[PDB]
């Protein structure tokens, strides 16, 4: 065929670029970072109505101060989450402290280029890693299978991403409240999702310094959806 | 064409295409400049962002108190190579109580990159590096390319549109080589050089990364407000 | 047709990589010849130094494998030295393990087996060489055993190798049809060397100076190579007869 | 380095042929004719010493080989492949039998071992099959005399008599006409010599013919005396002179 | 762990095992069950070095439970006891051997027979009408040699055991805090909760 | 029979103040009844405002201090020049020591 | 490097089949037919040798039927050499089980392990699969008499009667027609031969082109005997069922 | 070791070997799982190209992993044995170390993890198998039904089907399964399961297999006649 | 065809095209030479000044092995360094076991066998350098040249790189017009000349000259670089000869 670690003539790794295409096919995930917390939301996208939607786990806890959302080949993320959790707990064991969000992200990204003829191919999933630490406060990172990660004030990944990103480019400012951020994630999801957003086929979460990382109940998110439709009817 | 499927194959003209393709990743990378006097050595690097919501990718990495580099190309490869340097600097300290000479750091980097160009299953590194340091023979600037070729210079630049900065430095040579004892002037000159490689954009407070090492100065990085002085 | 590139069978049951290795054998354009006396085994090979910049003394395809065994190689020098080093290591190990000197025919078999493996295992290429081993064996007397890239070997009364081997072979065949014996019925190796050079001249139709040749001689308990001037002494005696 | 050919080089084609085995059988077909005949009190195996040059000393090349004192082998195909199989066959007779049971293996089991090695070259990573067919003749106490053929695939079959290589089809037909269950060993030698003349072009004498027997125990070939139950090898290679004596009687 | 007894009567196997656990100077527990159910009709009692006893017992239990699932079938007591012997014989030449002695009591549903197997840490196996490990046999075997009959009822077996335990309580220096008794028959495994 | 341990003597003392801390140690290095050195420092500045002494067998004491200093160096590389808190340093040193649980550093460490 | 020459023996087609398994099965379809029939009081194994020569030694020969232990035998269709590798593995597994549990290995357990080995060659290691299908005939005290087949895919299934090798379509139809559940061994013997008689590609069915075996309760009380038929016995049973 | 990357990305971002493994599942005999109010039923088609089979000994399609969890599958039969063995080994290891049997979700996640591992490991191809895993957590009476596939994604299902013609029977279940009120009894659930297979199966003969799992390790296979009575009762109702 | 896509494959001629392709990279490199003198050897090389920014004297190309051997090469520079590193391991292990420093002919074969080893397998690529090396041992002076094929011989003088034919011609003249010997200091000068003359084939860029030598009399049999005064003297000698 041709080596798995081969460069294209343009200077890119074929297999990394091809993995990025699989991520484009994935369900939408959005993160917004505020000074009051970081919100993480995802489109669940159940392929059939008989599938019990709450068993779809695309937002995940890493430590009490770090959560993450995924988009792409979501099965590939299980071992990334496992490594992330291990890294976070291990560091606390060695140092009696919380591990920095960047350090955690960097550890996950070290996994990503360990493929060749080590795993057989790169990961087919991107992660939004969000958390809090004392030095740098609230943080959102986008970790790709290239091994690169970027810090974002807000970021979307998956099928509805550059549409949603254009929208985040407009709506984000440095004074967003957590409650505003929540509504924004819901709003932009509703825009790019195929079917109609409700509490069952989308999911919200946040990480705050005080209460740590929380996945929102459907009751809670349903109330925020109601609040959102009322805000928009009002101009 | 038929000879570019892997690093273990020569073309009929004697070229290594996988290595040349790796060299291409450097050219798409953001610009960075290095230059030195007899007392200091400076790195300047233009950081690239993903969009207006994103941070600006960090381009400079510290290797020891007296050594560090800037990167252009695949960033994870720079992390791997800089980590290797951190260890080699470290081994030289722990075992020999000796600070690793910049010249040796270059030879070790050359030899590491080379092995990935002669074996099956491996791939060349997709990053270029500008290594500055102050050691027992003074200030030094090195240029690493993933072909394995390491070169000692007074100044240089790599990345997109690096050719502009490279000629500026080629002109300025006799001027900036003299800037002994003035750190802020050597930086000023480096910032002027990287400016020959700008187009459409210019230097902002979170755009610009400067690093310096020298006679009585540990290798230290300046980002954010700490570079406004030079904009 | 990838059956051309590695050592697997072609549909006609052939190994092209082995065949093409035989072709590399003649790349040096040198011919060699070996004969047996009563007390000795002589091997001669053409010596060609095209470049005036070369140090002629370092140009050789004859190897001293052990005190007793000599080896001449037909093929490129890098594969020749690879084979020589191995044969030296194999002869010394044999001595250490079994307590006597490795016989010429046994070393030949051993190298032949190593070559066989390269014809069967894909990752190893055959060596582009033919190895002619010579000695005066303590059990078998004067001995010539020759190895090729197919892993084949056999003992010889006399033999030749190279581009013009066929001319030399038939020349030698015709001599032995006449003399009706297994060897050169000659007392001193000096005369057996002279016979060897003489019959190479007849078959090739070429005249040699002292630097155009390279001579190896095996006697009981040592194999040695002649200097330019030992060969010169030999050429002179041929001319006066 | 390292062998990075850990995958099979012999695979099934859509028609179900194993290409490399067939191609190896073809290399055997090109090979010089060799044969074996089973008598009531012996087995004979024989072949032509097709010398490459007349400067070659062809008695230094053994086509018929002793495996154990009561087992011999001959081949058709690639000689170098045969030579290493004989080295391996001799060693495996010791390592997986004699060092365990204190006696030499019976013919069928040694054949079983050689066959295994040949099967593995047909499936293992980074190797081609052996380009030979073997005929293995031998004797053991509980099975008497036997003759076996072993092919590149690793398959083996017991024969009353057979031939392999170049002129095998004609030779097998010749043998069908002359073989019966009452042949004494001398009769089988005579038949072997007749069969072999057919496929041999040039000279046909004791110096161009290699031939051995599995017959009576030879206490004169043992090399020592004084152990009543060691009676000597049943394998015996006939001399150049012995063959020629039987060619006038031909 | 100290005393473990087994007796095979007409139609069942009875295992009695001491309840005490001693850490040198103090009795840490007086209600310890030195037994593991291997399958519905096979019970194994154990005694030997601290830690190794339970580690071994549970390891065997897991292997037999695994076998039961894979084949949807219960291994015979003979088969289970052979597996267990092999594991101990394996262990005796290990770097660090299991110091564990066991009694395996099972009811073979195919042959409708109770069976008692005695296996020491060396992997020395023996089928018996009654058995013990350590010093237990020294006090009790003379009573069992006297009173034992192949055709005893389960209650006659328990009475003979009651006598065995009384001799131990009279002449043994150690207070082993009584025994837990368990019965293995055609209906499975149950515990006599008063002794 | 080779004894991989020795005893270089020495005495050290650490006191926690309200808003300060001291770590003291004598400078005498001994084997048996001999003085090797009257001034061989034993308490070290390790960076990030941490001082350390590993008293007992000096070869093991030196090895540990070297490794801890190195631990601080890599903590900076790996966690963006974050300052190593004293409690974090202490936990790290536990793992350094326990990593040789079955061939210990023959020292009593105070930071 | 070496990737160029790799056939990739363990991949799916776009239809989701395993190329090498399918092609091995194709090879097996040209092999001598082997039939197994299961009765209430025993099992029959019959198989056709591939077209013989008169000079082949038949009485000292084995190509089709192999003893695995005293209570289990197999009939082979495919590469003989491939089958012997697997047979020796199976023989060893039977002894490990006997050593471990001191009981003879239940037929299915032996069949599953051999099938599991074949399966491995289709999923990992980049080697060609074994060109072999087995008919397992065996007895144990849980399920009594059992017939199984396994093929290069590593899939195995159980049968009252089954054929492998050449002309299985024809042979399976003929067995489906005349097989009845209350059948006895002597009837089953006849059916096995009758079927090969009609499906053979040879002119006629003679003793010298056959291997034959039975597993019977036919011993003295609750025990089992394996009978690999000598050439003479096949000749007699051929006459006795009036096929010659 | 044989090292080749067999599962790799294509330019369009697809991993073809994983997708071709799904094609093997497509061809596999149909399997369905329906969860009732206090039970789960697992139904399975058996292809009727095979009579003269011995059903006493032929591998049944639903496998016990532990005494409280079962697994069924569509796809390559030989591949499924490897997943079943591993799952059983893990179930016993979980009991040994945690002192509690596996939850159905844990067991599913283990099996899916194994499947995923085979999609990014050198020298191996993916499993040509999708599984339905069903049962009851220890000391719990809420029924569980999960599905896995060659890629390694898994999820929970009120009812679900896999294998050939699974689109048809999914269509049926999507119209005939009310979440608000699930098959309240064993009878009700088994009936709905049988009905959905009769949309695809052919005869109601030995073509259908049914296994019922109730809480607290009560699992039982239905035999021909008991199923046959369900088959019968459904045709006599539909002729109207 | 397809024979040239994989190392260690024989073509139907009997050649290894990948080794031949490696030679093209050698021919593409800068010129480098060796001259054997009366009691030693001299090595010289052309260093292309790509830019004013190259710190002069500071990108050293000639390499020492042990204390008595010099190595220079044309082609892929990293490949040359990799080969010298192996050479240094081979020399260290010889000294370690046998005490005496490695003889030059022995050292040549060590490199020879290692380079030849990279033509035996498709999993490695051949060396993209020709290496000129040698020095002084207990038997006198030796100069060697080693190709990508692993082929090597002893030389009176040797050259490789883009200006190899120009240099070869110049070397043949010295050999003819000094048939009784050439002194160490003579050889140093001539080396400067030949590199200057061979620089015609690389004339776009100007260059830096670099020389080294081992001589029994002039350097005690040790390898030393020619610096400062002796270097400048030979630069002058060469500059006068091009006019």
């Amino acid at each position: 065929d041709r080596g798995v670690s081969t460069f294209s003539p343009e200077g890119r790794l074929f297999q990394v670029e091809y993995s990025l295409e699989a991520i484009k096919l994935g369900s939408t995930a959005i993160g917004i970072a505020t000074k009051e917390g970081v919100v993480l939301g995802v489109e669940k996208r159940a392929t059939s109505p008989l599938l019990e939607s709450d068993s779809i786990e695309k937002i995940v806890e890493i430590d009490r101060h770090i959560g993450c959302a995924m988009s792409g080949l979501t099965a590939d993320a299980r071992s990334m989450i496992e490594h992330a959790r291990t890294a976070a707990v291990t560091h606390n064991l060695y140092y009696d402290e919380d591990i920095n969000v960047e350090s955690l992200t960097q550890s996950v990204c070290d996994l990503a280029l360990r493929f060749g003829e080590l795993m057989s191919r790169p990961f087919g999933v991107a992660l939004l890693i969000a958390g809090h630490d004392a030095d740098d406060g609230y943080q959102l990172f986008h970790a790709e299978p290239s091994g690169t990660f970027y810090r974002y004030n807000a970021k979307a990944i998956g099928s509805g991403s550059e549409g949603a990103q254009a929208e985040l480019l407009n709506e984000w400012h440095s004074s967003l409240t957590l409650k505003e951020a929540e509504l924004l994630v819901l709003k932009i999801l509703k825009q790019v999702m195929e079917e109609k957003l409700d509490e069952n086929n989308a999911q919200l979460s946040c990480i705050t310094k005080q209460d740590g990382f929380k996945i929102y109940d459907n009751e809670k998110t349903a109330e925020l959806i109601k609040e959102l439709k009322e805000k928009e009817a009002a101009e | 064409n038929n000879y570019d499927g892997d690093t273990v194959t020569f073309s009929p003209t004697g070229r290594l295409f996988q290595v040349e393709y790796a060299l291409e990743a450097i050219k798409q990378g953001s610009v960075t400049v290095g230059l030195r006097s007899n007392t200091h050595a400076v790195l300047v690097a233009l950081k690239r962002n993903a969009d207006e919501l994103s941070s600006y990718q960090k381009k400079i990495i510290k290797c020891d108190e007296h050594m560090g580099l800037s990167l252009a190309g695949l960033a994870p490869d720079a992390r791997v190579l800089s980590n290797y340097l951190r260890q080699q600097c470290n081994y030289s300290s722990l075992v020999f109580n000796r600070k690793l000479a910049v010249e040796r750091a270059g030879h070790l980097l050359c030899d590491k990159a080379q092995k990935n160009t002669q074996s099956y299953g491996g791939r060349p590194y997709g990053v270029g590096l500008l290594i500055i340091g102050y050691d027992k023979s003074g200030a030094h600037l090195l240029e690493f390319q993933p072909s394995g070729n390491v070169t000692e210079l007074y100044g240089t630049a790599i990345g997109a549109r690096s050719q502009g900065a490279k000629t500026y430095l080629e002109r300025t040579l006799d001027t900036f080589i003299k800037i002994d004892g003035n750190p802020d002037e050597l930086i000023k000159a480096g910032v002027e050089a990287i400016s020959q490689s700008l187009r459409d954009e210019s230097l902002t407070v979170d755009n610009l990364s400067i690093a310096i090492v020298g006679k009585d100065t540990p290798f230290t990085i300046y980002d954010g407000e700490a570079v406004a002085k030079y904009i | 047709g990838y059956d051309r590139h590695i050592t697997i069978f072609s549909p006609e049951g052939r190994l092209y990589q082995v065949e093409y290795a035989f072709k590399a054998t003649n790349q040096t354009n040198i011919n060699s010849l070996a004969v047996r006396g009563k007390d000795c085994t002589v091997v001669i090979s053409q010596k060609k130094v095209p470049d005036k910049l070369l140090d002629p003394t370092t140009v050789s395809y004859i190897f001293c494998i052990s005190r007793t065994i000599g080896m001449v190689v037909n093929g490129p020098i890098p594969d020749a030295r690879n084979a020589a080093l191995r044969a030296k290591a194999e002869a010394a190990e044999f001595r250490y393990k079994y307590g006597y000197d490795m016989p010429c025919d046994v070393l030949a078999k051993r190298m032949a087996n190593l070559s066989q493996i390269y014809t069967q295992r894909a990752y190893m290429r055959p060596l582009g060489v033919i190895l002619t081993f010579v000695s005066v064996d303590e059990e078998l007397g004067p001995s010539i055993y020759k190895t090729d890239p197919a892993g084949y070997y056999v003992g010889y009364k006399a033999t030749a190798t190279g581009p013009k081997q066929q001319e030399i072979t038939t020349n030698l065949e015709n001599h032995f049809k006449k003399s009706k014996i297994d060897h050169i019925n000659e007392e001193s190796w000096e005369k057996v060397v002279e016979f060897a050079i003489t019959h190479m001249i007849d078959a090739l139709g070429t005249e040699f100076s002292k630097n155009d040749l390279e001579v190896g001689v095996a006697t009981k308990d040592k194999f040695f190579t002649l200097s330019a001037e030992n060969i010169e002494e030999r050429l002179v005696a041929i001319a006066e007869q | 380095m390292t062998d990075r050919y850990s995958f099979s080089l012999t695979t099934f084609s859509p028609s179900g042929k194993l290409g490399q085995i067939d191609y190896a059988l073809t290399a055997v077909k090109q090979g010089v004719t060799s044969l074996g005949i089973k008598a009531t009190n012996g087995v004979v195996i024989a072949t032509e010493k097709k010398s490459s040059s007349p400067l070659a000393m062809s008695e230094t090349l053994s086509k018929v080989s002793l495996l154990t004192p009561d087992i011999g082998a001959v081949y058709s195909g690639m000689g170098p492949d045969y030579r290493v199989l004989v080295d391996k066959s001799r060693k495996v007779a010791h390592t997986s039998y004699k060092r365990i049971y204190g006696e030499y293996p019976p013919t069928k089991l040694l054949v079983s071992e050689v066959a295994k090695i040949m099967q593995e070259a047909t499936q293992s990573g980074g190797v081609r099959p052996f380009g030979v067919s073997l005929l293995i003749a031998g004797h053991d106490e509980f099975n008497g005399f036997s003759l076996y053929q072993v092919d590149p695939s690793g398959s083996y079959f017991p024969w009353k008599a057979t031939a392999i290589g170049k002129g095998s089809v004609a030779a097998k037909t010749f043998l069908e006409k002359r073989w019966n269950d009452e042949l004494e060993l001398e009769d089988a030698i005579h038949i072997a010599l007749l069969t072999l003349k057919e496929s041999v072009e040039g000279e046909f004498n004791g110096d161009t013919i290699e031939l051995a027997i599995i017959g009576d125990e030879n206490p004169d070939l043992l090399g020592y005396t004084g152990i009543p139950t060691d009676k000597g090898p049943r394998f015996r290679k006939l001399t150049s002179q012995e063959i020629n004596d039987r060619l006038e009687a031909l | 762990m100290d005393i473990i007894l087994g007796i095979r009567v007409q139609d069942s196997v009875i295992l009695a095992s001491s309840k005490a656990v001693t850490r040198g100077i103090s009795v840490l527990k007086d209600s310890d069950d030195k037994t593991r159910q291997l399958s519905p009709h096979t019970l194994m009692s154990f005694a030997g070095e601290a830690g190794d006893t339970v580690q071994f017992a549970e390891y065997i239990q897991a292997n037999i439970q695994l076998y039961s699932i894979r084949e949807d079938y219960e291994l015979s007591p003979q088969a289970v006891s052979s597996f267990v012997r092999q594991e101990l014989a394996k262990s005796i030449r290990s770097r660090r051997p299991y110091q564990v002695n066991v009694l395996i009591g099972g009811y073979d549903k195919k042959k409708n027979k109770p069976e008692l197997y005695q296996i020491d840490y060396l992997g020395t196996k023996v089928e018996l009408p009654y058995g013990a490990h350590g010093y237990s046999g020294f006090y009790t075997f003379s009573l069992l040699d006297h009173h034992y009959r192949p055709d005893m009822t389960t209650e006659e077996g328990l009475d003979l055991l009651k006598l065995c335990v009384q001799e131990l309580e009279k002449r043994m220096p150690m207070d082993f805090k009584g025994v837990i008794v368990k019965i293995v028959d055609k209906d499975g495994i149950r515990q006599v909760d008063d002794f | 029979q080779f004894n991989p341990y020795g005893d270089n003597g020495g005495t050290i003392l650490g006191i926690a103040g309200e808003d300060f801390a001291v770590l003291a140690g004598d400078t005498r290095n001994i084997t048996d009844y001999s003085i090797n050195s009257r001034y061989e420092p034993k308490v070290f500045d390790c960076g990030d405002n941490i001082v350390m002494s590993a008293n007992g067998f000096a070869a093991d004491g030196d090895a540990l201090v070297k490794r801890f200093k190195n631990s601080v160096k890599w903590y900076h590389f790996d966690h963006n020049d974050k300052k190593l808190s004293i409690n974090s340093a202490a936990r790290n040193i536990q793992h350094l020591l326990y990593g040789k649980r079955f061939f210990p550093y023959y020292v009593h460490t105070i930071i | 490097g070496s990737r160029r020459y790799d056939s990739r023996t363990t991949i799916f087609s776009p239809e989701g089949r395993l190329y090498q398994v399918e092609y091995a099965l194709e090879s097996i379809s040209h092999a001598g037919t082997a039939i197994g029939i299961m009765a209430s009081d025993g099992i029959v194994l019959a198989a056709e040798r591939k077209v013989t020569s008169t000079l082949l030694e038949q009485d000292t020969s084995t190509e089709k039927l192999y003893k695995l232990n005293d209570k289990i035998a197999v009939a082979v269709a495919g590469l003989t050499a491939d089958a012997e590798i697997l047979i020796n593995t199976a023989r060893i597994h039977a002894q490990n089980y006997l050593k471990t549990y001191n009981e003879d290995i239940p037929v299915e357990i032996l069949v599953r392990r051999l099938s599991d080995i074949k399966q491995g060659y289709t999923q990992h290691g980049g080697l060609r699969p074994f060109g072999v299908s087995f008919i397992y005939a065996g007895y144990d005290d849980r399920y009594g008499y059992q017939l199984y087949t396994s093929n290069p895919s590593g899939n195995y299934t159980g049968w009252k009667a089954i054929s492998v090798g050449a002309n299985t379509s024809a042979a399976q139809t003929l067995l489906q027609m005349d097989y009845k559940d209350d059948m006895k061994v002597d009837d089953a013997i006849e059916l096995a031969l009758k079927t090969l008689s009609k499906t053979t590609d040879s002119s006629a069915l003679t003793y010298d082109r056959l291997e034959f075996a039975t597993i019977r309760k036919g011993a003295n009380d609750g025990e089992v005997y394996q009978k690999i038929f000598k050439p003479q016995e096949i000749k007699d049973i051929l006459v006795k069922t009036g096929i010659t | 070791g044989y090292d080749r990357a067999l599962s790799i990305f294509s330019p369009d971002g697809h991993i073809f070997q994983v997708e071709y493994a799904l094609e093997a599942v497509k061809r596999g005999t149909c399997a369905v799982g329906v969860k009732g109010k206090n039970c789960v039923v697992l139904g399975c088609e058996r292809r009727s190209t095979l009579k003269l089979q011995d059903t006493r000994i032929t591998p049944s399609k639903v496998s016990k992993i532990d005494s409280h969890v079962v697994l069924s599958f569509s796809g390559l039969n030989a591949d499924s044995r490897i997943l079943i063995e591993k799952a059983r080994v893990e179930a016993q290891s979980h009991r040994l170390t945690l002192e509690d049997p596996v939850t159905v979700e844990y067991l599913t996640r283990y099996v899916a993890g194994v499947q995923q591992r085979y999609t990014q490991s050198g020298g191996v191809r993916p499993f040509g198998v999708s599984t339905l895993i069903a049962g009851f957590d220890p000391r719990d009476d809420e029924p569980k039904l999960y599905q896995t596939e060659p890629s390694g994604i898994y999820s929970s299902w009120s009812a679900q089907t896999i294998g050939r013609n699974s689109k048809t029977v999914r269509e049926f279940l999507e119209k005939n399964y009310d979440r608000k009120e699930p098959p309240a009894t064993v009878e009700e659930c088994v009936k709905l399961t049988v009905r959905s297979l009769l949309e695809v199966v052919q005869t109601g003969a030995k073509n259908i297999e049914i296994t019922v799992v109730k809480p607290d390790s009560d699992i039982v296979a239905l035999s021909s006649e008991e199923i046959n009575q369900y088959v019968t009762q459904i045709e006599q109702e539909k002729q109207e | 065809t397809g024979y040239d896509l994989s190392n260690s494959v024989f073509s139907p001629d009997g050649r290894n095209f990948q080794v031949e392709y490696a030679v093209k990279a050698v021919e593409n490199g800068t010129t480098s030479i060796g001259i054997k003198c009366n009691d030693g050897v001299v090595f010289a090389v052309e260093k292309l000044i790509t830019s004013k920014l190259l710190v002069p004297q500071k990108n050293v190309k000639i390499q020492v092995v042990d204390r008595h051997i010099g190595c220079v090469y044309s082609g892929l520079i990293p490949d040359g360094r990799h080969l010298v590193n192996r050479g240094r391991e081979e020399a260290a292990s010889f000294k370690k076991l046998y005490k005496t420093p490695i003889p030059i002919p022995a050292f040549a074969d060590r490199l020879g066998q290692y380079v030849q080893a990279h033509t035996l397998y498709n999993s490695v690529r051949p060396f993209g350098v020709s290496t000129i090396f040698g020095g002084v041992d207990k038997n006198g002076a030796h100069l060697y040249m080693l190709e990508p094929s692993g082929s090597y011989w002893g030389y009176k003088g040797a050259a490789t790189g883009k200006g190899r034919q120009s240099a070869k011609a110049e070397l043949e003249k010295l050999v003819d017009h000094h048939p009784e010997g050439l002194s160490a200091r003579e050889a140093v000068k001539q080396a400067a000349k030949i590199i200057y003359l061979a620089h015609e084939d690389n004339k776009e860029k100007d260059f830096e000259l670099e020389i080294s030598w081992c001589s029994l009399s002039e350097t005690n049999g040790l390898h030393k670089f020619v610096k400062g005064d002796l270097l400048q003297e030979a630069i002058d000698f060469a500059q006068k000869e091009i006019n």
